[PDB]
């Protein structure tokens, strides 16, 4: 179970790295939504992380 | 959030 848990944490911190790529090309491409979305999935996979 | 995206926007 602890593995498993310790796999589910670490596919939430491999999805905020690519959200983190994602907010980039939003500035790059001067996007308003791309960026915001980028942030509040990073702050609830944040909220989830601290939960697990 | 969105005061954070218009320094964001300046990038």
């Amino acid at each position: 179970a602890q593995k498993r848990s310790e796999k589910q944490y670490n596919d939430a911190q491999n999805e905020i790295n690519k959200w983190q790529r994602n907010a980039q090309l939003a500035l790059q491409k001067g996007d308003e939504n791309l960026a915001r979305q980028a942030l509040e999935r990073k702050k609830t996979y944040t909220d989830t992380s601290a939960a697990l | 959030d969105e005061l954070a995206a218009l320094k964001a926007q300046m990038l």
